[PDB]
């Protein structure tokens, strides 16, 4: 899976969309686990994300320093934020990502867990 | 390792809604009626290596049919996709079955009762039975819902392979870049963050 | 590209080039296979492109090229074949037919290219469905002897009668005439003594050869039809449960041939066929035993290892062991020398039932549905098949699946989650094994018992213990209620009960505790019988779903909601009244504790426990003590609804509070629960709220107009309008479900319907779209059910505020609006059927548009706007008919009878409407009929038109052949004017004008429809 070298900080179930631009829509992307996993070895923390059933990526990038969660207009259960470097498709591309959850709370708590890791990864 | 599949009912019946599914993760919610076919590869990794679909995705509307049962040529499995919503769409299910199997006399066939998540359901469990003497299997779906929508490709893996015990595995996850651009230097950052923030996500009442 | 080059007419088709092109289609990948794919199909549809297929045949080295070519011919064939000069057609024919000749005498092709000499067996036979036997009466004759020359000529004719076979008999129904399929039946009937003598030569020559293959193949087809004395009174039977089981290459084939002849009704008074249908089983069960597997081998592992042909072979034997049992097992039931032969083949199913495959174990349990079904009615069975059963009992029990009111599941990392769908293929499955084990506790209660009594002391004892073992035997526990005397369901029930409740005070973690849980939950819900009879366990049942509620499970908490409203739906009277050895009746004290029980609860759990305490309280039928309860009960949502209309005017502006909008949706939510259990019990607490309600409406209403204007239309995506928005459409369903059961319709007219309009109608018609509710419309819809004909002015409100701008919404397009979309034709509906005089007082310009959203209506795919909409026209032309010869009812034929039969027609013919084809062709034939019963009293057409005192009859028939003739400009005079006069005698009798309808439809899509065949009936 190429996971074991890592420890689960936060885990929480969520719905993934990623903006196209040309439809100017969302688009789901993944429903499954998100998983922080922080590398035992580097101390570097990436989302995970799979797909329920088929187990497929719909989420790898590093929760880079610079980025920021901002709200939707539609949702207080939401975060968006723009990701330069995703390989869950393949080569690194850059998206626009929404990520749904199944309450405000754990949106709330994506938010401060998202944050944490952010620290941890400015060392 | 790959395998061609035909996916072929009645128009509207959601059979590239399932496929896109499968592609992408999206549900696209739009009817737009598939002209002749599709080919989309598709691939799904297992306890027993990746196993690669060339699905080609037909058009079941009769006038955007395209060459119709020249699309069966060479598949080694196949679906048939009916909507149980539509009582129709499962009447003609023999119709597709005997253009499918005339052309492809011995390969595996899956039937699919699609959009089981809509409350009021027209073809009815019981009624749902020609698969028996055909020896396809069958299951509920849902594109919408995902219900059963991973089943039947794992169903064709384990008869393409010849191994019952197959199953689908968590296929591996590279180290993402640590370097990365930050996005907001990229000056249409603004404008681009705006417009998704300012476009409401679908569903909104859904449970995720 | 040079791809294209192939579409250039004008140039010889370089053939070359066209396979390169199919190649780069069905090898390639990527951009230059989805261009080729183009290229292909523009080719093909090209209407000259068959000119090239004798072209393509001969010089093209690609087979699937030539497969292509033969599909263009097939489309030329069953399509325009008789526009062709005859030399044309007598042509194709020959180099059909010579290719398939040189095919099959080149043996490597005739091994190599199957799927090309199918093809053109396929399009031989659309040409003889042309062509034959009219003009081509020697072609089976030509047939039968030209498969001596040659193995293989043999062989591919057997494939060509396969197919013939199954166009005439097995699929033309629907792609042919009623008269030219019963042409072509006779024809294949006339011809089959020829036939069957080919077929039977070569089976009684041969062993396994692909020619043997082949020609079972054809038989197959020839068992829909053909008659008896071919099979019973041949040495075919023989033949086919002997020698062509033994060897594998034939098997599966014969097996499918011999569960076709066990489906036949046999004559029952001839003892000589009763003994050739025991016999071929006899046969066929002994092969089965010797060169398969014998009756004790485990099909179970069997299918799951899936070596070859194994599954589909055990699927095949499952069906044609319940075909011929359910046919004929009681030829085997007398006779004792029959015992054997009718106890092994069931248990063979009895094995073939443990297999782990949902579909094939559906086939079998049918089965036993029919069996044990008729075991228990019919004398002196039972006892023949006790042991059958008893295994059959172990099989079920051990392999119930989940019911659907048991919410707990184990997901795929092995965890107890509450269920996140609802799984209707497992719900059918359960309530099949249900029926089954009923009547297998039927017939023998005390087996039934033992069983789930052993199962259930190796639970306790931990022995068994599982979650797939207590759920199983929970769910069968369960199912078989009702089937036991009270005094066994007595001590089984209590035992069942005091064991479970044993194994939840045992058992440790979240997970266990939830599994017994929904356990004792889903077998206590299953016996209110016990429950009513036993105070005492009824009160500690309760009680342990009270303690459910608090458990940190939601599964169990929703659980024990369902199963609390379960019990009380059939137990209330025992809550009502004041038990002997209690201070006071049940039902005030759990009012009185109600916010300890629920305080652990999420809001729809909440509001579901009030529903139920509404069933309990509208048991009570002395009026006064049930408006006391009713008050009692409402308590807290009426207190926290008084404090919040107190501030809520107090100023305006508390409403943004979010969490304050959310309290007040959800005492409108527990109203709401509470009204829709006691009906129109419910009018008192209705009136405590309702004017307050609707004020709370119309300030909501503000804020969300002043939201948008402020915002934007995006404003109706944000949390805090959709909040608002939700108050708004919870106060709309308490209305409805109030107003549709209720009883004093005079308080409902005269208290509740004008304040109601007052607050809903304006708002909703002076809302921008987007902030529409259609909540609305089906409010309304109810309102105009139920008393509507006590208030014809408020239905002319109704429509004036919601028609023309609810139309304008949803008449661009298909898609937009959705709910608008099916209320919309709701309410049109209830109102012409209930109060059709609020149409006769719309403007002449409105009333259009009336007629034009019926005819949109028939437009749609979507199913609950297209038979709503054909209702509507079918209703509103029988109101306009009841009117008589009056002004308004004239003007209507001479301003829309012709455009809804022109209308009807277009969906009718269009291939895009098949699924509301039987309400068309109601609604033809009604508008026919008016013509025909000279119901119209004026004239259909103008002055000029046609010669004065020229009746609608004629008139009608003239427009409609004019109507055709330039819609279907392919079709003669003749088909036209024989479709308008079967179909117009036809207009009393639907079944047969339906079916000239499909007869039409049949022939619009062809050139050269026999104008005869429209004097089938
Ligand atoms: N409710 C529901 N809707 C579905 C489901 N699957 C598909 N749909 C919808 O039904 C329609 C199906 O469209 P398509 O998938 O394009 O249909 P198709 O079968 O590919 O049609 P052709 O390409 O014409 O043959 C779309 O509007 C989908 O959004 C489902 O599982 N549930
Ligand atoms: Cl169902
Ligand atoms: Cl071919
Ligand atoms: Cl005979
Ligand atoms: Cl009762
Ligand atoms: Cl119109
Ligand atoms: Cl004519
Ligand atoms: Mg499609
Ligand atoms: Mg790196």
């Amino acid at each position: 899976t190429m996971e074991e070298d890592e420890e689960v900080l936060y885990k929480v179930r969520a719905k993934l969309f990623r903006f196209d631009a040309d439809a100017k829509e969302w688009k789901e992307r993944g429903t499954g686990d998100c998983k922080f996993l922080k590398n035992k070895k580097t101390n570097k923390v990436r989302i995970l994300m799979r797909r329920d059933k088929t187990l497929k990526i719909c989420a790898n990038h590093i929760i880079a320093p610079e980025y920021t969660l901002k709200p939707n207009v539609g949702s207080d259960r939401s975060w968006v934020y723009a990701c330069t470097a995703d390989i869950a498709e393949g080569e690194a591309e850059a998206f626009t990502f929404a990520i749904r959850f199944g309450s405000k709370e754990n949106a709330d708590k994506f938010k401060e867990e998202f944050e944490k890791a952010q620290e941890i990864n400015k060392k | 390792v790959q395998f061609k599949l035909v996916l072929v009912g009645d128009g509207g019946t959601g059979k590239t809604t399932f496929v896109k599914r499968h592609l992408t993760g999206e549900f696209e919610k739009k009817y737009v009626a598939t002209l002749g076919v599709e080919v989309h590869p598709l691939v799904f990794h297992t306890n027993r290596g990746p196993i690669k679909f060339n699905v080609w995705d037909t058009a079941g509307q009769e006038k955007f049919g395209g060459l119709r049962d020249g699309y069966y040529i060479q598949a080694q499995c196949a679906i048939i996709m009916f909507d149980v919503t539509s009582r129709v769409t499962y009447k003609n299910v023999p119709n597709w079955h005997r253009d499918l199997v005339r052309v492809c006399e011995n390969i595996p066939i899956v039937l699919c009762g699609n959009k089981v998540d809509i409350k009021d359901r027209k073809v009815k469990a019981k009624s749902i039975v020609f698969h028996r003497k055909k020896n396809l299997q069958y299951y509920d779906i849902s594109a919408k819902s995902n219900y059963n929508f991973e089943k039947p490709f794992l169903w064709l893996a384990r008869k393409l392979i010849g191994d019952p015990n197959l199953e689908f595995v968590a296929m591996p996850a590279l180290a993402p870049p640590e370097v990365v651009d930050d996005p907001a230097l990229a000056a249409q950052y603004e404008h681009d963050l705006e417009v998704a923030q300012t476009t409401a996500l679908p569903d909104e009442d859904d449970d995720l | 590209g040079a791809m294209e080059g192939i579409l250039d007419f004008s140039n010889d088709l370089d053939i070359a080039l066209l396979d390169q092109v199919v190649s780069t289609f069905y090898q390639g990948s990527g951009v230059q296979q989805k261009q080729a794919q183009e290229i292909l199909t523009k080719f093909q549809d090209n209407p000259d492109a068959w000119q090239k297929a004798d072209q393509i045949l001969q010089f093209s080295t690609n087979p699937q090229s030539k497969f292509i070519a033969l599909s263009i011919l097939d489309k030329l064939i069953t399509r325009k074949w008789k526009l062709l000069p005859n030399d044309h057609r007598i042509g194709i024919r020959n180099f059909v037919v010579g290719m398939i000749i040189s095919m099959c005498q080149d043996d490597e092709v005739f091994k190599t290219q199957k799927n090309l000499i199918n093809k053109s067996d396929l399009t031989l036979v659309q040409i003889l469905k042309q062509e034959w036997p009219q003009n081509w009466p020697e072609f089976i004759p030509e047939l039968i002897g030209s498969s001596s020359s040659s193995v293989n000529v043999c062989e591919n004719n057997m494939i060509v009668l396969k197919l013939l076979s199954e166009e005439v008999f097995d699929f033309s129904a629907e792609q042919m005439t009623q008269a030219k399929a019963l042409h072509l039946k006779n024809s294949m009937s006339k011809e089959f003594e020829q036939i069957f003598k080919l077929c039977f030569q070569v089976l009684e020559q041969g062993s396994s050869s692909s020619l043997i293959v082949a020609t079972l193949e054809s038989l197959l087809r020839y068992l829909h039809w053909i008659p008896y004395r071919y099979i019973y009174e041949t040495n075919i039977l023989e033949l086919l449960s002997t020698k062509f089981m033994t060897s594998p290459d034939t098997r599966a084939i014969t097996l499918k041939c011999l569960t076709e002849v066990s489906n036949l009704k046999i004559p029952q008074d001839n003892d000589l066929i009763k003994r050739q249908t025991v016999l071929f089983f006899q046969n066929t069960l002994q092969q089965i035993a010797t060169s398969v597997m014998p009756v004790t081998a485990d099909l179970k592992a069997t299918y799951a290892n899936a070596n070859g042909n194994d599954q589909s072979f055990l699927q095949d034997l499952a069906m044609f062991l319940t075909t011929y049992l359910a046919r004929n097992r009681a030829l085997l039931e007398s006779d004792e020398s029959l015992r054997e032969l009718l106890l092994n083949a069931h248990q063979y199913l009895i094995q073939l039932s443990k297999i782990e495959e949902r579909e094939l174990f559906k086939t079998t349990l049918d089965y036993w549905h029919n069996l044990v079904a008729d075991l228990f009615y019919e004398p002196l069975k039972k006892h023949i098949y006790e042991e059958i059963c008893s295994q059959l009992r172990l099989v079920i029990i051990e392999n119930m699946v989940r019911p659907e009111e048991v919410l707990v599941v184990e997901n795929d990392e092995g965890e107890i989650v509450r269920e996140f769908v609802k799984e209707s293929d497992t719900i059918q499955l359960y309530k099949s094994e249900r029926e089954v084990l009923v009547y297998l506790t039927h017939l023998n209660v005390i087996d039934t018992e033992e069983i789930m009594i052993s199962k259930l002391a190796r639970q306790i004892d931990g022995s068994e213990w599982s979650w797939h073992n207590i759920n199983t035997l929970s769910w069968a526990i369960g199912s078989i209620s009702g089937t036991m005397s009270e005094d066994t369901e007595k001590r089984f029930v209590v035992t069942v009960i005091k064991d479970l409740l044993g194994l939840c005070e045992q058992k440790r973690g979240k997970d266990n505790k939830a599994v017994v849980a929904s356990d004792i939950m889903y077998v206590v819900g299953q016996y209110p019988r016990f429950l009513k009879a036993h105070w005492n366990f009824l009160r500690t049942v309760i009680l342990k779903l009270f303690e459910f509620m608090h458990e940190t499970h939601e599964g169990v908490q929703d659980m024990a909601c369902d199963t609390f409203i379960k019990i009380v739906q059939k137990c209330k009277y025992h809550f009502v009244i004041q038990q002997p050895r209690e201070s006071e009746p049940f039902i005030q004290t759990i009012i009185r504790d109600i916010q300890k029980t629920t305080a652990d609860l999420q809001p729809q759990q909440v509001h579901t426990f009030y529903k139920a305490c509404g069933i309990i309280i509208s048991e009570e039928r002395s009026v006064a003590e049930r408006n006391r309860l009713l008050s009692d009960l409402m308590q807290l949502p009426n207190m926290a609804w008084d404090t919040i209309v107190e501030q809520s005017t107090a100023n305006p502006t508390l409403l943004l509070d979010s969490e304050t909008v959310k309290i007040i949706a959800n005492i409108i939510k527990t109203n709401v629960a509470v009204c829709t259990s006691m009906g129109a019990d419910f009018y008192p607490q209705l009136g405590h709220i309702y004017y307050n309600m609707l004020q709370l409406y119309r300030a909501v209403s503000s804020m969300i107009s002043a939201q948008v204007a402020a915002e934007g239309l995006i404003a109706t995506k944000t949390p805090k309008v959709r909040g608002l928005r939700t108050i708004k459409k919870e106060i709309l369903k308490l209305v409805e479900t109030y107003i549709s059961k209720a009883r004093n319709l005079d308080d409902v007219v005269k208290v509740l319907v004008e304040p109601l309009l007052n607050a809903v109608l304006e708002d909703y018609m002076n809302n921008v779209p987007d902030a529409r509710d259609a909540e609305v419309l089906n409010c309304m819809t109810t309102v105009v059910e139920k008393v509507g004909h006590m208030i014809p002015q408020g239905v002319i409100l109704i429509l004036q505020s919601v028609f023309e701008c609810t139309l304008d919404m949803i008449n661009k397009d298909f898609t937009e609006y959705p709910e608008h979309r099916v209320e919309f034709y709701k309410l049109l509906k209830v109102i012409n059927e209930k109060s059709f005089a609020a149409f006769l007082e719309l403007p002449p310009a409105a009333f259009k548009l009336f007629v034009d959203a019926i005819c949109w209506a028939f437009k749609h795919n979507n199913r609950d706007v297209e038979v709503n909409g054909l209702q509507i026209a079918l209703d509103l032309v029988k109101n306009i008919e009841r009117m008589g010869n009056v002004p308004f009812a004239n003007e209507f034929h001479k301003n829309y009878f012709f455009i809804f039969v022109s209308e009807t027609f277009f969906v009718l013919t269009d291939s895009d409407h098949k699924s509301g084809f039987s309400k068309q062709a109601l609604l033809l034939m009604k508008l026919i009929s008016l013509v025909y019963d000279n119901k119209i009293s004026v004239p259909l057409y103008q002055e000029a038109e046609v010669p004065q005192g020229t009746s609608n009859q004629v008139y009608l028939s003239q427009y409609l052949a004019n109507m055709l003739s330039n819609a279907f400009p392919h079709l003669t005079s003749e088909q036209i004017a024989s479709f308008l006069s079967a179909l117009t005698k036809q207009c009393k009798d639907l079944v047969v004008f339906k079916g000239t309808l499909r007869d039409f439809l049949v022939q619009i899509k062809e050139v050269g429809g026999d104008p005869t065949d429209y004097l089938f009936a």
